[PDB]
């Protein structure tokens, strides 16, 4: 139903006509089966013997599972095909930006079938499976669908969500889509019944556009802990020789997101490990306010929040390698991190709750030779002096 | 019209450039424009199969009542064609220096009406980001001569001069020189002949345009008889350099030279207007009104050494720019 995408192979280079050889019996059966149900389905179609190309193709055999997978070698092909736009995208953040009152799940995971293929690339996805002994020709098949392990099936796949999606989101502004895996989540402001009727809605233009969401409720629990982040309605928690170093000091990084005070050390982290904590989400109408405390030996502690007591974001700034560095200095990279990280995140830079002077920053500016960024911050009382001195 | 063909350097492919994050409101700006483009059919949307890239972000001009897109074709530049020795254009009138008053006007919509090659539409597209990652950006690529490309102003010569045959016909002591957007329009008369002139011209234009914008009407005037005098000599080929410093109180001071220790051109900066505190935009005001000096002396915009740390500048540079091109620059972390 959607659109196709033209596409092509990389120039001077031509069809993969690698050759295969014999497989098992049952494995062939099993091959046939499928390849006649495809059929049936129309993911598949026959070709004769016009076309020259050839592909590899096996069977997996599925775990506790008597129906065994077909998998198709394309690791030739996957250097035939152009290239695709690729996206260097970081994971989001933790949850930290804006709030859903109600959230559902959805399936999608026919859909990497439902999305059609170029017309003139449909011919390169030719495979054959020989017959037992091979005493007769075997039977070659092409796609007409989207290609699993095919390079440049994901690329596609989400372009075909988002053009799909767009008109959705244009009428309703206010909720919010993500793809996670095969599961599609949904949150809304909105009340029970409004959701409800706008999943069903939801789930009737993509059944229109031909993409299958099952009528079935999804059996999801509330705490999806979607990357290692238990996330919830309302808040959101951190997960709770040569090699051992490296992997404690990662799982005490993460843990120091929301279990503010991770710094013999192993007794304070067991310690703030027993204190259950938890982070509310962004809110748009507030201003976001960043506090900063200077540990000491080059470490600072900063706290996102909109209102006190409700921590937006907690993290840790550490000093960079090097001969001297001045604790001003220190200062100014870790607010301008900071607000890069809120600008990344939120979209808006927050304003700042220092415990700095302000003729400080001044001298500073009078003294340094090169040229930096300063926002307006509000100085606050704290026992930390940092005053530089001179 | 029968479009014109245009190739790139053989052994290069297209380009490809990561897209830095944006705020909130320059997203809505860009969202904006974008949009208006697309409905004036300027602008169309790609797929995934286009695999090349190019940063795009908004600026505001003075007194703006909407951002102003801009994008960052250096890359392009850089691997586009030789298409500007050969079709090189016009020479750089020489009397740029001398004379008392120059000013600059916008003339980006009459590249905006001429079509592009098709087979080249491809290496124009942009991507406009998503905050929190959330989704994938929005692409879009260019269905006629775009701004910024400097193979716009090459292709558009030939209308150029058509209309600008009357004008230089009147008197031949007021030049016209044109760069990217810029129409730079030179003379050596009093202040009101000067305006009156200008205004002349830009009905001129509005005139030979079918199709009044407040944007298009705005221009600034410079003075380079103001400037200090005091190079001995200029080399086409090479690139030259200029190099910014930060001295105290808000001042800077700027040096330019094809080749060290030899100063084409010296000069010093400063404006204790309150706004100033930022520094980056002190910085960013310095070079604009440096690069701009040097392409009404010279042909080109320099490459730039800039004072400042590199995420610093990359993340606040952007809001302060109000030129319609983006030179080169490199960042030096090393005292005096
Ligand atoms: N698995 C899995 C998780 C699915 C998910 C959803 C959204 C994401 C967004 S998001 O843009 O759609 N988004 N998220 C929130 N916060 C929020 C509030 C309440 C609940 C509940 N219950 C939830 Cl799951 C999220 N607010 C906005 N705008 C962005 C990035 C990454 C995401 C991953």
């Amino acid at each position: 139903p959607i659109e196709t995408v033209p596409v092509k192979l990389k120039p001077g280079m031509d069809g993969p006509k690698v050759k295969q050889w014999p497989l098992t019996e049952e494995k062939i059966k099993a091959l046939v089966e499928i390849c006649t149900e495809m059929e049936k389905e129309g993911k598949i179609s026959k070709i004769g013997p016009e076309n020259p190309y050839n592909t590899p193709v096996f069977a997996i055999k599925k775990k506790d599972s008597t129906k065994w997978r077909k998998l198709v070698d394309f690791r030739e092909l996957n250097k035939r095909t152009q290239d695709f736009w690729e996206v260097q995208l970081g994971i989001p953040h933790p949850a930290g930006l804006k709030q859903k009152k109600s959230v559902t799940v959805l399936d999608v995971g026919d859909a990497y079938f439902s999305v059609p293929l170029d017309k003139d690339f449909r011919k390169y996805t030719a495979f054959t499976i020989p017959s037992i002994n091979n005493e007769t020709p075997g039977i070659r098949y092409q796609y007409n669908v989207l290609p699993q392990g095919w390079k440049g099936s994901p690329a596609i796949f989400q372009c075909s969500m988002t053009k799909i999606l767009e008109p959705f989101r244009k009428q309703n502004p206010d909720i919010v889509i993500y793809q996670y895996m095969d599961d599609l989540y949904v949150g809304s402001d909105l009340e029970i019944g409004q959701h409800r009727t706008k999943i069903e809605e939801l789930r009737q233009h993509l059944l229109r556009w031909g993409f299958t969401t099952p009528d079935k409720k999804h059996q999801k629990e509330p705490p999806f802990l979607w990357m290692g982040y238990e996330l919830h309605p309302d808040k959101w928690t951190v997960q709770p020789t040569v090699n051992d170093i490296q992997k404690l000091v990662g799982k005490l990084n993460w843990a120091s997101q929301i279990y503010a005070g991770i710094k013999l050390e192993l007794a304070e982290n067991r310690e703030i490990l027993k204190e259950p904590v938890h982070g509310v989400y962004y809110d748009p109408s507030k201003d976001l306010i960043a506090e900063i405390q200077k540990q000491g030996q080059g470490q600072w502690t900063y706290q996102i929040y909109q209102e006190p007591f409700k921590n937006l974001k907690t993290g840790k700034y550490a000093r960079m390698k090097g001969a001297h560095t001045n604790d001003v200095k220190q200062l100014t990279e870790a607010v301008q991190k900071i607000a890069t990280e809120s600008i990344v995140i939120w979209g808006k830079t927050p304003k700042f709750k220092l415990p700095i002077q302000k003729e400080t920053w001044e001298a500073w500016w009078t003294e340094y030779w090169q040229a930096t960024w300063i926002p307006e911050w509000e100085f606050v009382n704290t026992p930390p002096l940092v005053k530089l001195w001179y | 019209i029968e479009t014109v063909p245009v190739k790139l350097k053989p052994g290069m492919d297209g380009p490809k450039v990561k897209q830095w994050p944006l705020t909130e409101e320059k997203i809505k700006a860009l969202v904006e424009i974008c949009t208006e483009m697309e409905k004036e059919g300027k602008i169309s949307k790609i797929g995934p199969e286009n695999p090349y890239n190019t940063p795009v972000f908004a600026i505001k001009k003075k007194d703006s009542t909407k951002w102003r897109k801009l994008v960052d074709f250096r890359e392009l530049n850089k691997r586009t064609q030789d298409f500007w020795e050969v079709q090189l254009g016009i020479p750089h009138p020489a009397g740029l220096k001398q004379k008392k008053s120059v000013t600059v006007l916008d003339v980006g919509d009459a590249y905006f009406s001429v079509p592009l090659d098709k087979d080249f539409r491809k290496y124009t597209a942009f991507t406009i980001p998503s905050i929190n990652n959330e989704t994938p950006g929005i692409r879009y690529q260019y269905n006629v001569l775009p701004q910024g490309w400097k193979g716009s102003p090459a292709i558009f010569q030939c209308s150029m001069t058509k209309i600008l045959e009357p004008f230089r016909k009147q008197n031949p002591d007021i030049v016209i020189y044109q760069y990217m957007d810029d129409l730079y329009v030179g003379s050596d008369l009093e202040i009101g002949q000067h305006r009156t002139k200008i205004e002349e011209l830009r009905q001129h234009l509005l005139r030979w345009g079918f199709t009044e914008p407040p944007f298009l009407w705005m221009g600034y005037e410079l003075h380079p008889d103001k400037w200090t005098v005091q190079g001995v000599y200029y080399d086409p080929s090479k690139d030259l350099i200029a190099e910014i410093q930060k001295q105290g109180q808000g001042q800077w001071t700027y040096q330019i030279y094809q080749e060290p220790f030899k100063n084409l051109k010296t000069g010093k900066y400063a404006r204790m207007k309150g706004a100033h505190t930022n520094d980056v935009k002190q910085l960013t005001e310095a070079v604009q009104k440096i690069a701009t000096e040097s392409i009404v002396i010279w042909g080109k915009t320099p490459k730039f050494k800039l004072p400042i740390q590199k995420e610093t500048w990359e993340a606040w540079w952007t809001e302060y720019w109000q030129a319609t091109w983006i030179p080169e620059w490199e960042f030096v972390n090393t005292p005096p």
